[PDB]
């Protein structure tokens, strides 16, 4: 019954500062 | 000659099972023993993998026994064939690994060649292999707006390959979602080209590359893991670029490329042309040639349009094993601010500029539109430089009530942002 959706993308500044270890840890 | 039962297949060490599913063809594979990989992604044993509408090899690293189920194949139809060129991929991979390990920063590689020489398959495989032995996160950079990878078509992109690709998907995998998934998803940087072919607007294409190069540099400066891993840059067919190869020059400068990989025979005029043109800049020691990759086949536009459609559906709704819930809203004509890029068809000469769109069924019905980060009131110069938030689909344009039905990937309000009309169309 629980649902999820696609996320918006990050802006240039937020993407540049982003660490994929946030996804995978 | 169909059937819905499981069938046993043994693939010899060093052979591909070459698969070609057309349209509504659905195939399930379950590995009993051995090691198989799809573009470097290893299938787990006893796990079921489902494939659709895709043409691809299943490669046997070891002798592999598997089970398959598909009503559109038979045991007497399946194609299994020795692959004699994998050694070229291994040699290249481990040279790159040596650079990631010992040089001050990771290698930044551009892959170039003619139509269906295997540039994208090589890219995918090298990205998969980069994860396997030392846990690198290379940046995959897609500069072919006709190939949808991690996003919809019409885009160029940069995406860190921080964990395994989805071996089931021609799109390589998916971007982040709001819930729980079987696989860790990706976080791409996407620039909207929007047109069907790069020759419709070369100037805008080069503009997008410059915008991607700038933010890629900003990421590498801040992210030591990706910086050490480097970049894999995949290009469109060389026949789509200008005679003197000035687009390659621009790509190489904007992305700070230091290694070049050319797919062709040492006797193709391209080989000497590339050494003469890029040798003084990169050094001949850093320009490598790969002969024909085995198994790589020609694709028609029917097949390209089929992958594009699937990628648009996947963006909104997910894949077979990852069900997503997009969000439909009704809005008025007055709620939307939409622009359109210059193109050869409409404007004879393609420039870096946008024109306002007047809301019509013919103009907008079934259209994919890019949503920027810019205010609705933003000028054209701001909209051009504005990063992409996401994409929306206009499913209906009602001329009489002056309203539209719009599908969003994210539930909630219509973003109050400047939008850009894409050339891509999708009917559910
Ligand atoms: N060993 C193989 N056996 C069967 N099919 C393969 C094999 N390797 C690659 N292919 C398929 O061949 C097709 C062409 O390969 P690919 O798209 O990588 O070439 P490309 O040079 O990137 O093409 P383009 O110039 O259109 O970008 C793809 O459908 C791919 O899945
Ligand atoms: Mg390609």
């Amino acid at each position: 019954k629980n649902i999820q959706s696609r996320n918006w993308y990050l802006s240039d500044s937020q993407w540049a500062a982003f660490k994929d270890d946030e996804i995978t840890s | 000659t169909g059937d819905n039962e499981w069938h046993k297949l043994v693939i010899p060490k060093g052979s591909d099972w070459q698969i070609d599913l057309k349209a509504e063809g659905k195939l399930i594979v379950k590995v009993n023993s051995g090691i198989v990989e799809i573009f470097g992604t290893e299938l787990a044993v006893d796990d079921e993998y489902t494939f659709q509408n895709w043409k691809f090899p299943i490669y046997a690293v070891e002798e592999t026994e598997l089970l398959w189920k598909c009503p559109d194949l038979t045991t007497n139809t399946i194609t299994v064939k020795p692959n004699h060129t994998m050694k070229y991929i291994y040699n290249l991979h481990f040279m790159l690994e040596k650079i990631r390990m010992s040089n001050f920063e990771g290698p930044r590689v551009v892959i170039v060649g003619g139509s269906q020489t295997g540039k994208t398959s090589l890219s995918r495989t090298l990205c998969s292999y980069a994860l396997k032995f030392n846990a690198y996160q290379p940046l995959y950079i897609n500069l072919d707006p006709q190939q949808p990878i991690f996003t919809v078509p019409g885009c160029i992109s940069a995406t860190p390959i921080s964990d395994i690709l989805d071996a089931q998907l021609p799109t390589w995998g998916q971007s982040l979602t709001s819930g729980a998934t079987l696989l860790h998803n990706k976080q791409p940087m996407v620039k909207n080209f929007g047109l069907e072919r790069i020759n419709e607007n070369k100037d805008l294409y080069l503009e997008c590359i410059s915008q991607l190069g700038q933010v890629v540099g900003q990421r590498l400066h801040l992210d030591p893991q990706v910086r050490r891993s480097g970049c894999i840059v995949d290009t469109p067919s060389i026949s789509q670029l200008d005679e003197n190869l000035a687009e390659l020059h621009h790509i190489i400068e904007k992305l700070n490329v230091n290694i070049m990989l050319v797919l062709c025979s040492e006797t193709d005029p391209l080989w000497e042309k590339v050494k003469k043109t890029f040798g003084p800049e990169l050094g001949n020691n850093n320009i490598f040639f790969i002969p024909k990759l085995d198994g790589v086949s020609a694709v028609d536009d029917v097949y390209k349009r089929s992958l594009q459609r699937t990628s648009i559906r996947e963006y909104f709704y997910g894949s077979l094993d990852t069900a997503l819930s997009p969000y439909a809203i009704g809005v008025d004509y007055e709620d939307l601010t939409i622009w359109k890029p210059s193109n050869v068809f409409d404007n004879e000469v393609g420039r870096v500029e946008l024109f306002p769109v007047t809301i019509t069924p013919s103009n907008l019905q079934h259209a994919i539109i890019a949503i920027t980060f810019a205010e609705r009131r933003a000028d054209q110069a701001t909209v051009i430089k504005s990063p992409i938030l996401g994409f929306a689909l206009i499913t209906e344009v009602n001329e009489k009530r002056r309203k539209l039905r719009v599908l969003l990937p994210v539930p909630g309000r219509l973003p109050s942002k400047a939008m850009i009309l894409t050339s891509y169309r999708y009917l559910e």
